DNA sequence: ATCACCCTAACCCTAACCCTAACCCTAACCCTAACCCTAACCCTAACCCTAACCCTAACCCTAACCCTAACCCTAACCCTAACCCTAACCCTAACCCTAACCCTAACCCTAACCCTAACCCTAACCCTAACCCTAACCCTAAGAT
DNA sequence: ATCTTAGGGTTAGGGTTAGGGTTAGGGTTAGGGTTAGGGTTAGGGTTAGGGTTAGGGTTAGGGTTAGGGTTAGGGTTAGGGTTAGGGTTAGGGTTAGGGTTAGGGTTAGGGTTAGGGTTAGGGTTAGGGTTAGGGTTAGGGTGAT
C-alpha cells in the first residue's frame, strides 16, 4: 500500500476553536481538504508567476501576501494578511 | 518550541506547506516565511469557513457539519461565494429561492 | 384536486431543500459507460469517478436551469423553452 | 470470460420524471415538453466534453480504469472544479 | 429625412466593418488616472499600458453589447434596457 | 470624469455590438458597469506594480492583471 | 542547430531552455522541445495562412491585426483555442442580427 | 539597457512560407508574439501538471502530446499532434 | 367568506451505521554543519514621463420634429400540470474471480552538470514601397409618387 | 414597381511614414565529457471493478380532463431617432525638466545540501452516539361549498 496525506486532523484542530460541540462528516471532511487544496494551489501558483515576473529565482511571504491580495477580496484578504503577517513575526522571534 | 507551527502559532503544518512548495515546482527557492504566511492564510480560511458552517448545522439541529452545511456557508457569504464561485460542493444542493413572479397571487 | 403550480411550487421547495441525487445512478451508468467506450473501447470506471460524474452534471444541469429561468422571466414567461436554454448557453459562453 | 453487452441509446435512461426533479431544484415552475430532449442534448455534450479529458488522462497515465482524480482533473480542465472526490 | 432605424443600420456597418477606439484617448486618461488615485497615490502610467486598458475595455463593453443586444431580442424587443445588460452580466457569471 | 465617457462614446460602442435602439437609461448603466470593470483592472495592475517595487504601472502589469480578470490581451508586449 | 535537425523554423533550442526556465518540472525529455517547437511553428502557420488570405481579400499585401481578427473569428477551431482572448485593434466580424433588418 | 527575446524571426520565416507574396504590421506582430507566448505557456503548463500528476519528475514529449489533445481542438489538435511527432521522428534520424 | 382533506413537519423510539477516541507504528519534519548564488546593498546612467504652451476642427450638445416601438388589455385556443395504475427496473446485499493496478527489486541510460566554441539574433540605421489622404466619380438603394 | 435623393465605395493621384532589408557583435545555443538518479524493466501481491446470482417496491410511463399561461389581436402613448447649428473640447505639434527605473559592482547571508533522530500522523480496530427510518401526531393551508 501507499500512504495518503491529508489536512483533517488540522481541520479537526480548527474545528474544536470555532465550535467545541460542533463535529465533521467524512464527506464535508473531503469537501474541506479539497478547499484547502485548492487554494494552496490558487496561491502558490500566483506567487510563483509574481517571482518570475520580477526576475526572482525564490518565492518569499512578500509573493505570497500579493497572490493573497490578487486572489481573495479586501474582507476576507485584509484579515487573511493580516493573519498572516502575525504569524511570520511570531516565528521570527522564535 | 520544536515544531515550526508551534514557533508562529499555528496549528496548519509549517512544515508540510514548505515542502509542497518545493515539491510543487512553483520556483527555484522558498523562503523562510512563505510557508508560514501561507500555512496561517489557509489556516484563516478553513477557521472562517467552519465558522460559518457550524453555526448552519447548529441551525439544522445537527451536531455534525455535511457537506450541507458547508455549501450554506458558502452561498450565505458574499466574499466565500465569489471566492469559490465557481467551485462545486458535492452533495451540497442549492440555496433555496423562489422568484417573486412565480409566487401564487 | 391541486391547481396547475401548486404541487410545481411544492416540488421546487422540496428539492432545492435537499440535496440527494436526482437522476438514478444504473440509468446514469449506463449512458456514461456507452459515451466513454464509444469513445475508447475496454474502459473501467471507479466506483467514485462514475459519482464525481454525476455530481458534476446534475450541478451543472441545475445551475443551467436557474439561468434558463431567469431569461424565460426575462421575455415575461413561467415555463422554460428551448430558446432560453440557447441563450443562457450562449451568453454562458458555450455556444 | 465471454464478451458483454452492446450499449445503445442511454440518453433516454435520463427520463422525463429525472429531468423535471433537476428544474425544481434551479427554481423551475413550468417545464415545456420540447426541453426534456433539448436537456438530453446539453446534458450529452457536458458528459462528452468531460469523459473525453478523463479518460485522455487516463490514457497519458497507461491505465485502462478511470479514476475519481482524472474526473476532477477534467472538471478543473473545464473549470467546473469538483470538491469531495479527492484532489 | 431617414426612417427611424435607417440611419442605426448604417451606423452598425460603418462601425463593425472598423477597428478605430470609440472613446476619446484624453477623457479615457483622465479616468483611468482619476480611479487609479483611489488605489495609490503619486501614480504613473506607461503610454501603451494605458492603451492596454482602453482597448481591454471597449473589446469588453462591445461584447456585453452583443449579449445585451440577444437579451433585448430575447424579450421581443429591438431597443436595449438596463434589465438586458443586467441579465448579460449575470449570466456571465459578473452579477449573481 | 466618468462623465467624459458621452452618450456618442456610447452609442458607437452600441452600433459595433450590432445594437439598432438604445434606451435612455443606458448611457448610465454602461457608466456603472465600466466603472466597476476599469476598477478591478487597475487595482490588480497596481497591487502588480506595488509588488514590483514601482511607481510606474507598466504594460505588462495591465496585461498580466487583465490575464488574472480572464480578459486575456494580445499586443501589448504579453 | 536542434530545429535544422528536426526539420523547424521555430527554436528548438530557446524552447528547451523556456521550459526548465519557467519552472514547470525538474527536467525536460530532449523531444519536448521538439515536440512543442512544432506544435507553436504548426499553429504559426495556420493562422498566418488564414490571415495572409484575409488581407488578400482586402487589396492589401502587409498582414494588420484586422487582418488576424478576420482569420480567428472565421475559424471554428481557432475562434474556440482564442475564445477567451482579444486581439488589440481587431474590431468585430460584421453580423447584424436579422430581426434588426428593415421591414 | 536589457535584450528583449521575441519570436519575430520565426514568424518571419513561417510567414515567407505560407504567404511570400505577403508581409506583417508591427502591431501584427506584436498580436503573433502574444499568441506565440500564451499557448507555449498554455501546453507548457498543462504537461508540468500531467508529469506531476503521474508522480514524474520529468516533462516528455509524451506529455506535451497530451496537453496538446487536451488544449486544442481534435481536428486542430489532430494536426499538431501529427507535425510534432513527425518534428521528433526527423530529430531522432538526424543527430 | 366557512368546512374538508392533503400536505410537511414533528413527535415518538428504535435503528443501523458512522464518527471519533482509543491503540501503535511508520515516515516526514527537525537539527546542525558546511555550502554557495541569489539578492541584497551601493551608486549613477539614461531613460520616459509629465507639465504646459498652440489652432483649429473634428466632435459634442441642445432642441428642431414625428416615427413607430414598447406597452396594455382582452380573448383566442391548447399546452402543460395533476391524477391514476401497471409492471418495469432500479436498488438491494449478496455472490464471485481475475484483470488491472502497483509494490518494490534491479540496472541502464537519459538527463543535468561543467566550459568554450561557433553561430544566431538583438539593436541599430536607413531607405522606399505600402499605405494613407484627398478629390470627384459610379454605384446603390433610401424615401416617397 | 417609378419617381428624386443621399451617400459611401470606387478609381486615381502623389503624400508620409514604417516595413524590413541592411549592419556588427553580444550573448545564446551547441558539443565536448563526467556523474547520479529517475524511470524502465519483471514481477508478485492484491485490490477492486464487472458481472453473476438473488429478491421486491419504488418510480416511471402513458393517457386522462381541463386550467390557465401562451400569444394573437389593435390601440394608447411617447420614447428615442433624425436633423440641425451653436460651440466646447480633444487632438496632434513640439518644446524641457528631473523623478523614475535600473545597469552593474561589492558583500554578505539566506536557502540548499547533507543523515541521523525523533515526533506527528497515517492506518487501524472498536464501542455508542448521532442520525436514520417507520410509526402516528396535530397543525397547517389548499380549494371546493
Ligand atoms: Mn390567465
Ligand atoms: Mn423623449
Ligand atoms: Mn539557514
Ligand atoms: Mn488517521
Amino acid at each position: 500500500r501507499s500512504r495518503k496525506e491529508s489536512y483533517s486532523v488540522y481541520v479537526y484542530k480548527v474545528l474544536k476553536q470555532v465550535h467545541p460541540d460542533t463535529g465533521i462528516s467524512s464527506k464535508a471532511m473531503g469537501i474541506m481538504n479539497s478547499f484547502v487544496n485548492d487554494i494552496f494551489e490558487r496561491i502558490a501558483g500566483e506567487a510563483s508567476r509574481l517571482a518570475h515576473y520580477n526576475k526572482r529565482s525564490t518565492i518569499t511571504s512578500r509573493e505570497i501576501q500579493t497572490a493573497v491580495r490578487l486572489l481573495l477580496p479586501g474582507e476576507l484578504a485584509k484579515h487573511a494578511v493580516s493573519e498572516g503577517t502575525k504569524a511570520v513575526t511570531k516565528y521570527t522571534s522564535a | 518550541a520544536k515544531t515550526r507551527s508551534s514557533r508562529a502559532g499555528l496549528q496548519f503544518p509549517v512544515g508540510r506547506v514548505h515542502r509542497l512548495l518545493r515539491k510543487g515546482n512553483y520556483s527555484e527557492r522558498v523562503g523562510a516565511g512563505a510557508p508560514v504566511y501561507l500555512a496561517a492564510v489557509l489556516e484563516y480560511l478553513t477557521a472562517e469557513i467552519l465558522e460559518l458552517a457550524g453555526n448552519a448545522a447548529r441551525d439544522n439541529k445537527k451536531t455534525r457539519i455535511i457537506p450541507r452545511h458547508l455549501q450554506l456557508a458558502i452561498r450565505n457569504d458574499e466574499e466565500l461565494n465569489k471566492l469559490l464561485g465557481r467551485v462545486t460542493i458535492a452533495q451540497g444542493g442549492v440555496l433555496p429561492n423562489i422568484q417573486a413572479v412565480l409566487l401564487p397571487k | 384536486r391541486y391547481r396547475p403550480g401548486t404541487v410545481a411550487l411544492r416540488e421546487i421547495r422540496r428539492y432545492q431543500k435537499s440535496t440527494e441525487l436526482l437522476i438514478r445512478k444504473l440509468p446514469f451508468q449506463r449512458l456514461v459507460r456507452e459515451i466513454a467506450q464509444d469513445f475508447k473501447t475496454d474502459l473501467r470506471f471507479q466506483s467514485s469517478a462514475v459519482m464525481a460524474l454525476q455530481e458534476a452534471c446534475e450541478a451543472y444541469l441545475v445551475g443551467l436551469f436557474e439561468d434558463t429561468n431567469l431569461c424565460a422571466i426575462h421575455a415575461k414567461r413561467v415555463t422554460i423553452m428551448p430558446k432560453d436554454i440557447q441563450l443562457a448557453r450562449r451568453i454562458r459562453g458555450e455556444r | 470470460k465471454r464478451h458483454r453487452k452492446v450499449l445503445r441509446d442511454n440518453i433516454q435512461g435520463i427520463t422525463k420524471p429525472a429531468i423535471r426533479r433537476l428544474a425544481r431544484r434551479g427554481g423551475v415552475k413550468r417545464i415545456s415538453g420540447l426541453i426534456y430532449e433539448e436537456t438530453r442534448g446539453v446534458l450529452k455534450v457536458f458528459l462528452e466534453n468531460v469523459i473525453r479529458d478523463a479518460v485522455t488522462y487516463t490514457e497519458h497515465a497507461k491505465r485502462k480504469t478511470v479514476t475519481a482524480m482524472d474526473v476532477v482533473y477534467a472538471l478543473k480542465r473545464q473549470g467546473r472544479t469538483l470538491y469531495g472526490f479527492g484532489g
